[PDB]
C-alpha cells in the first residue's frame, strides 16, 4: 500500500503524508456511542483526507464514508498451526512393549 | 454450560507369577522324588 | 495454513470523507491501475516474490 | 465433484442497456431482495432441495 499510495498519488497528481492510524485499528463505530475509532474515526472527525490501507469495504463503512471501487478480492480464513504427518523414533518399532 | 497407545504389564504378568510359582514348585517335587526315591 | 474455502468475498477499497473531491479521480485511478496489470504485479512482489 | 478453491471471486448482476431508466430501479429491487433474505431461500431451492 506504500507502493499504491505512490501510483494513487503520481496518477491523480497530489502529495501526501502518510500517517500511522493512531490507535492501530481499521476503524469502527463504538456502539452506545455511535463513536467511529481507528482509520475510519480519521476521516469522520476530519484527522485525514484519504486512507490508503486494506480497509474492507463494508455497509457500515459505507453508510458514513466513500469507497472507491475494490482494488482487491479476499474472504475470512481460517490459519491452523502446521502438523507432521512423519515423526521417527529408535524403537517405536518396540513401543508396542515398554521398559 | 461447563461441560462443553499404550501396553498393559500388570495384566499376564500375573501370569508370569503364577508360571515362575508353578516353576519353583515343579523343581521341588523334582528333587524331592529324586533325591528322595532315588536315594 | 489455510484451509477450507473463505467464508465471505469481498474487496478494499479507496476510502474518503463522504463528497470529497478526490473521490472520483481516486477511483479512476485505482481503474487504470487494474486495467494496467499493476496490481498483479505489486501482489506477486509483495506477497509471493519473496 | 468439484476440487480445489476457486480461482476468482466475483458475482452476477442485473444488466441493461447503457442509460436505461430501470437500471436504477431494479438495482434497488436486486438490495430489498438481498436485504429479504430471499436469494439464499431461492438458492436453496433449486440447487440443494432437490
Amino acid at each position: 500500500c506504500v507502493d499504491l499510495a505512490a501510483e494513487i498519488a503520481k496518477h491523480c497528481g497530489f502529495k501526501y503524508k502518510l500517517t500511522i492510524v493512531g490507535d492501530g485499528k481499521y476503524g469502527a463505530r463504538d456502539a452506545d456511542t455511535k463513536i467511529w475509532n481507528g482509520m475510519v474515526g480519521e476521516l469522520v472527525y476530519g484527522k485525514a483526507d484519504i486512507a490508503i490501507a486494506p480497509l474492507t469495504i463494508t455497509l457500515v463503512r459505507e453508510e458514513v464514508i466513500d469507497f472507491s471501487k475494490p482494488f482487491m478480492s479476499l474472504g475470512i480464513s481460517i490459519m491452523i498451526k502446521k502438523p507432521q504427518k512423519s515423526k521417527p523414533g529408535v524403537f517405536s518399532f518396540l513401543d508396542p512393549l515398554a521398559y | 454450560g461447563e461441560c462443553g497407545s499404550a501396553l498393559s504389564l500388570s495384566n499376564v504378568a500375573g501370569v508370569f507369577y503364577i508360571l515362575v510359582g508353578g516353576l519353583g514348585l515343579a523343581m521341588l517335587v523334582a528333587l524331592i522324588e529324586f533325591c528322595y526315591k532315588s536315594r | 495454513m489455510k484451509v477450507g474455502g473463505n467464508l465471505d468475498s469481498k474487496g478494499y477499497g479507496i476510502a474518503t470523507p463522504k463528497g470529497s473531491s478526490l473521490g472520483n479521480a481516486v477511483n479512476l485511478a485505482v481503474l487504470k491501475l487494474n486495467e494496467q496489470g499493476l496490481l498483479d504485479k505489486l501482489k506477486n512482489k509483495w506477497w509471493y516474490d519473496k
